[PDB]
């Protein structure tokens, strides 16, 4: 279980290759589900399967 | 003067990334083709209104604008954001500070923040209670029209300003642009697989 923020779900953290630009802070699916989020604490973006 | 924007104008909506998909969403976006008034510089300081947005693009080397004030009475009477590029760093500040009516220099204040071959576009923007500002910054050749192309704004800073404004006014210092006001549309935008914007369709416009 996850919890970015206040954004919780669950599911498999992964390290992500995705180039997230400075001022973005997920990643939104077609299904408007988020399948990445950056770590509030760091410049660490994830993948969220 | 008047003179056409091609497709330029358009920003990267929201804070999310996307990607390798076609998204259409509803925003305030410069619509394509339509005139953008075109000003140059000598000696005046020309006066323009504002309303949703504005998109405000300039072609300059020798920092011939420094920044731009906003605000509903100018004349230092209420509450208005100066921007002014400092000496390298980039300052904002909103007070009801001292002006002209046409200042410009040399060689109860609320807010404050720091930061031809190259041509810079910028969208400014008052909505829900913030003050968001995007920017591109593009070499290029044609010196006189801002060029038939593409290329996503990106914001610069989002402050929670939320003051009234109505008007607005370039700054520039003693020792070429064009603006252009945003509507509310429905664009589609083609995110390539490095999620950057690559492509857009204003599909109220034929
Ligand atoms: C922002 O301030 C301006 C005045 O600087 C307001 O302008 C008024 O707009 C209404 C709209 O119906 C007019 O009836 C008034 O005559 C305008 N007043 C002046 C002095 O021009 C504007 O309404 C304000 N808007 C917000 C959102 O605060
Ligand atoms: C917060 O986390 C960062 C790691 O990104 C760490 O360097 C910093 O020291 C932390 N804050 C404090 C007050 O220690
Ligand atoms: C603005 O553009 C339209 C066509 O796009 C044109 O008919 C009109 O004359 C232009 N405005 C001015 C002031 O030239
Ligand atoms: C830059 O800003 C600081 C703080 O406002 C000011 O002291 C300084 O004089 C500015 N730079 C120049 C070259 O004046
Ligand atoms: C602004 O400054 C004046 C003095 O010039 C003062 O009387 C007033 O209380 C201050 N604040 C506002 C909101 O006017
Ligand atoms: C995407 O980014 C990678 C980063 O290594 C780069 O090599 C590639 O050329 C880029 N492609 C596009 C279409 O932006």
């Amino acid at each position: 279980n996850f919890n970015f923020n206040g954004l919780t779900g669950t599911g498999v953290l992964t390290e992500s290759n995705k180039k997230f630009l400075p001022f973005q802070q997920f990643g939104r699916d077609i299904a408007d589900t988020t399948d990445a989020v950056r770590d509030p604490q760091t410049l660490e973006i994830l993948d969220i399967t | 003067a008047y003179t056409n924007s091609f497709t330029r104008g358009v920003y990267y909506p929201d804070k999310v990334f996307r990607s390798s998909v076609l998204h259409s969403t509803q925003d305030l976006f410069l619509p394509f083709f339509s005139n953008v008034t075109w000003f140059h510089a000598i000696h005046d300081n020309p006066v323009l209104p504002f309303n949703d947005g504005v998109y405000f693009a300039s072609t300059e080397k020798s920092n011939i604008i420094r920044g731009w004030i906003f605000g509903t009475t100018l004349d230092s009477k209420t509450q208005s954001l100066l921007i002014v590029n400092n000496a390298t760093n980039v300052v904002i500040k909103v007070c009801e500070f001292q002006f002209c009516n046409d200042p410009f220099l040399g060689v109860n204040c609320t807010f404050e923040y720091v930061s031809f071959k190259n041509l810079r576009e910028f969208v400014f923007k008052n909505i829900d209670g913030y003050f968001k500002i995007y920017s591109k910054h593009t070499p290029i050749n044609l010196v006189r029209d801002l060029p038939q192309g593409f290329s996503a704004l990106e914001p610069l800073v989002d402050l929670p300003i939320g003051i009234n404004i109505t008007r607005f006014q370039t700054l520039l210092a003693l020792h070429a642009y064009y603006v252009g006001y945003l509507q509310p549309r429905t664009f589609l935008l083609k995110y390539n697989e490095n999620g950057t914007i690559t492509d857009a369709v204003d599909c109220a416009l034929d």
